[PDB]
């Protein structure tokens, strides 16, 4: 519940960035111009990210649609982070763009649409 | 506003796919995904320059979906707006 | 000890050890497989790979053009070779003529998908052609930038020689190596005829069939294996060749050659190989492979080398019987 | 009238951004603004011909916004000849 | 007292003063800065820019063709040159084989954004390569218009001759210059060996630091200053030349040079850079700089050449006391 008051409101703000900006950074990871423990992988592209990786695990405690948002939205991160010291885990950085998926907590026009789906199933 | 934000969505998100999907290219047209915007929203709104095309199978897959999603994108905000003028239009008169 | 050799005395380096595509590749192993052997060579060190129009109907050229596209190489880093002589049943499909030299060369290229090879070679001699035509072919594809070098294959010493002294009385590029087969039970003409033409016009040899397709392995000590190249449909040439007379006489003669490799602490391949390498006239062997196994043990040839004494050689010549009379 | 009014403006003013978008460019596919109309009527209809596209960011910014004002032009004076249409045609019916 | 001069005998007209890109550009100063060190001279009348594929594993090649293509300047009014030998790790990527000359100078070509360069260089001697390769090579180029003209970088004149004489021999092109060091610590082959190569076969000199790496600007008189070449990581070598016993045996004749300069006018960097064009041997001299200011400085070297007399020249050989025996 963000807009319960104003305080507990603009909590949705530190929401926001942290995701208009998680995205920001995740297709900067692709740029040319910034690309065994190498072939696969410290490095910013790695620190303020996890800046927020932890951040998110955060509300991750403090079920529904709405929520898996955001278990998702940290999965693929711990999920490859588990071995072979020297295709697979490549299903998990992909994975990591439905992170955009987290603004419909704060987007009415999108969690709108988001029926205008289900609702119509036999149409699509 | 709708209207952006949704092609905003459908594009990030497109535009990553397209290129998880031809990254491993010796002709792989896009160098990154901010790259792949362009391809993206060109595909979205139905124009097909083609001065940018996926060449791999995985690619023309997302980009079938990229031209369906366009539509269906697009064509939810801007009824609205075409009511607003079809109104206006003819109060005015 | 060195693993990079120049081509004869050009100077273009390859590696000692060159992975060949005939009868495997598009044939006989799958794509997997091929691609499997191609990286395990390439990690190696391996940068020279031979191919030709003929096999497989092309096929090879089209799996080998596949995995280099798919693996993203440099190109700069791989010396890619290519055979022309037989692309076709029609009559202007096969030779050394200006019209195929050209048609075929281009054809290859299209199924490698490569702008070019680093050397073409002429897959056999063409009494049909006369020399001039063919070095103008040869050079022409050359400044078309279709190739880096030529070379001969099958030629004799006379027919290269002529084809050089054509190409110094117009000015044209003269071949740079000769596709020779070479193994302990053929040492002819690379140790006899190709030696002068090393030393007088700097061509150099890149020999094939090492293992003699596999008879020199020592794996026909008693029968044709399943599986093994003799027995595929379409080689009982092969296999007339391994239990003929003659076949048997060799066999015989592997197992005294046993005994060396063991003294010198490697298997019978690797002396077969390694052995191949100890001419300087020689810059590089084909080898060729239809596993991952067979090939990582083969490259150990490489380590051998350093052991062919004059003492060890002298022996193995002893119990081939066969040393080319000088 | 209006479709064509909007297609104007649209148009003159998108070839002119377009332009001072690609100005510094030793690949710049716009002579000028005259020129840019050709690919400012063809981008806004969604034909997407591609025998002339924005080589730059700011041009594809520009164009990006081009093809999206393309389908709102066009879709507001015309829903209004579609029912013109709709009911000459089952009027006579 | 002529801003331009041809290079050798060609009839490519560069500018006396030409910039270069090592260290620098891609590696020790921003685009930014490199934008403005080459508008700097471009307004200045400079029309030579020299690179290589080897400059911070290409960067340099592709700052500089962006800045080109961004400033729009005409093609035709620009001399790009760029040095060819060193293009990667693979044994095939490097040295003047007729592979790497072509694939190297493709792959520079288009890090640089441009059709061709004007004059192309093999960066040094190659001894694992026959001269006629070679010159094939960069005659080859020059035909497929890759380059207008090509040139030799720290090779004896005796290789020089032997490039032209194949040259002569297969009617082929030969070189046009030869890419020498050349200042008051480094003078034997630049006042030696190739004056006669310009008076008998046309063959020029373009020489490189002409401030020795900025040893002869006087900017390490009293130890390694911050920012400073110098200083830079990877260029302890550097250091280590400045702090030797030589190096400071060296320092101590700059002091004396030093009052040769203020009798002239000039800076030191002045003089060092207007001795180098006293003969005429020397088409052009390769400059660095690491800032405007250093190179709005040194193209005043042009104001202090018509001041060099035959007493100035003595006394400076007096100082630097290492004259090459004529
Ligand atoms: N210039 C020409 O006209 C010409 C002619 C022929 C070939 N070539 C070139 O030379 C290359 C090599 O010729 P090649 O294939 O005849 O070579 P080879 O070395 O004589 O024989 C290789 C074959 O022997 C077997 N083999 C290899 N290593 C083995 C090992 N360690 N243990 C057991 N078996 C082993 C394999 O056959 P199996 O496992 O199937 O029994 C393999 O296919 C060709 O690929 C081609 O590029 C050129
Ligand atoms: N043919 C070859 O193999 C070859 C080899 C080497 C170079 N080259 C060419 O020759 C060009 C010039 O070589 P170079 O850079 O060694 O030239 P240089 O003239 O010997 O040294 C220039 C450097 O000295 C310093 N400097 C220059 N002017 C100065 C001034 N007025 N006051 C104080 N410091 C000054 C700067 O370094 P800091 O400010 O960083 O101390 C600058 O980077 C290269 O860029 C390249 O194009 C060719």
């Amino acid at each position: 519940y963000p807009e319960s008051s104003g305080p507990a409101r603009i909590i949705a703000i530190v929401s926001v960035m942290v995701i208009l900006i998680s995205i920001v950074s995740f297709c900067l990871e692709t740029l040319p111009i910034f690309r065994f423990h190498t072939y696969s992988q410290t490095d910013p592209f790695f620190i303020v990210e996890t800046l927020c990786i932890i951040w998110w695990s955060f509300e991750f405690l403090v079920t529904n649609i709405m929520n898996i948002i955001d278990i998702v939205a940290i999965i693929p991160y711990y999920v490859t982070i588990f071995s072979n010291k020297s295709r697979v885990v490549q299903i998990f950085r992909i994975m990591r763009i439905l992170r955009i998926f987290k603004l419909s907590r704060h987007s009415k026009g999108l969690q709108i649409l988001g029926q205008t789906l289900k609702a119509s199933m036999r149409e699509l | 506003g709708l209207l952006i934000f949704f092609l905003f969505i459908g594009v990030i998100l497109f535009s990553s796919a397209v290129y998880f999907a031809e990254a491993d290219e010796r002709d792989s047209q896009f160098p990154s995904i901010p790259d792949a915007f362009w391809w993206a929203v060109v595909s979205m709104t139905t124009v097909g320059y083609g001065d940018m095309v996926p060449t791999t199978i995985g690619g023309k897959i997302v980009g079938s979906l990229c031209a369906i999603a366009g539509v269906l994108t697009i064509a939810l905000p801007v009824p609205v707006i075409v009511s607003n003028f079809n109104y206006f239009y003819h109060r005015e008169t | 000890l060195q693993f990079y050799r120049n081509l004869g005395k050009s100077g273009l380096r390859v590696s000692c050890l060159g992975l060949g595509t005939w009868v495997t590749f598009g044939g006989q192993i799958t794509d997997e497989m091929a691609e499997h052997l191609m990286t395990l060579a390439y990690d190696n060190g391996i940068n020279l790979f031979d191919t030709a129009e003929v096999y497989a109907a092309g096929k090879a050229e089209v799996v080998l053009g596949n995995i280099i596209k798919k693996k993203g190489w440099r190109r700069s880093s791989l010396v890619i070779t290519t055979k022309i002589f037989w692309g076709g049943k029609a009559e202007t499909e096969r030779g050394l003529s200006r019209k195929h030299i050209i048609e075929g060369l281009k054809a290859s290229l299209e199924r490698l998908q490569l702008e070019y090879v680093d050397v073409v070679f002429a897959n056999r001699p063409d009494p049909n052609t006369p020399m001039e035509e063919t070095v103008r072919a040869m050079t022409h594809v050359i400044n078309q930038g279709m190739a880096m070098y030529w070379g001969t294959s099958r030629w004799s010493s006379m027919e290269i020689m002529e084809a050089y002294s054509v190409a110094r009385q117009f000015n044209l590029i003269p071949p740079i190596c000769e596709q020779a087969e070479y193994h302990m039970f053929q040492r002819e003409k690379v140790e006899v005829q190709l030696p002068e033409l090393f030393h007088k016009i700097g061509v150099g040899a890149m020999t094939w069939s090492p293992l003699a397709c596999g008879i020199v392995s020592g794996k026909y000590d008693s029968g044709i294996p399943p599986y093994s190249r003799a027995s595929l449909k379409g080689y009982q040439w092969l296999k007339d060749k391994i239990l003929s007379e003659e076949g048997r006489r060799q066999q015989a003669k592997l197992k005294e050659l046993q005994a060396i490799a063991e003294r010198l602490g490697c298997t019978l391949p690797q002396l077969a190989i390694a052995w191949c390498l100890r001419n300087e006239g020689v810059s590089s062997v084909l080898l060729g492979a239809s596993n991952a196994e067979q090939l990582m043990e083969n490259i150990g040839a490489i380590q051998v080398l350093p052991k062919l004494s004059s003492s060890i050689v002298h022996e193995i010549d002893s119990i081939l019987g066969n040393k080319p009379y000088s």
